[PDB]
């Protein structure tokens, strides 16, 4: 069906896109840092060992 | 020879500080408390290779 009042392939693409920005922001932010873990959301247990290092 | 066993006790402890401190990130090595550690080196359980610290 043809309809206006509903995109869900626009969601659909919208939803990707922010898959991928958001991927485009975790990378620019460990290139710029020189670490791939910036924060316990990235591998917690890699920051606990990583700081007792 | 006392005076060489100065030196004698003196690297004598030195080899016990190495045992006793050495350690990654906490974890003593050298002591004997390490004991057998499985690591585990694999995509699927079950795989893993026993180091032996003595």
């Amino acid at each position: 069906a043809v309809n206006v009042n509903t995109n869900v392939a626009a969601m659909t693409a919208q939803r990707y896109l922010t898959g991928a920005t958001n991927a485009q922001q975790t990378s620019m932010e460990r290139l710029s840092s020189g670490f791939k873990i910036n924060s316990a959301k990235d591998d917690a247990a890699g920051l606990q060992i990583s700081n007792r290092l | 020879r006392v005076a060489i066993q100065e030196e004698i006790t003196a690297l004598n402890d030195e080899l016990n500080r190495i045992a006793e401190t050495t350690s990654f990130g906490g974890n003593k090595l050298l002591n004997g408390t390490f004991s057998t550690k499985s690591f585990q080196i694999g995509a699927d359980n079950g795989e893993a290779v026993m180091l032996t610290l003595k």
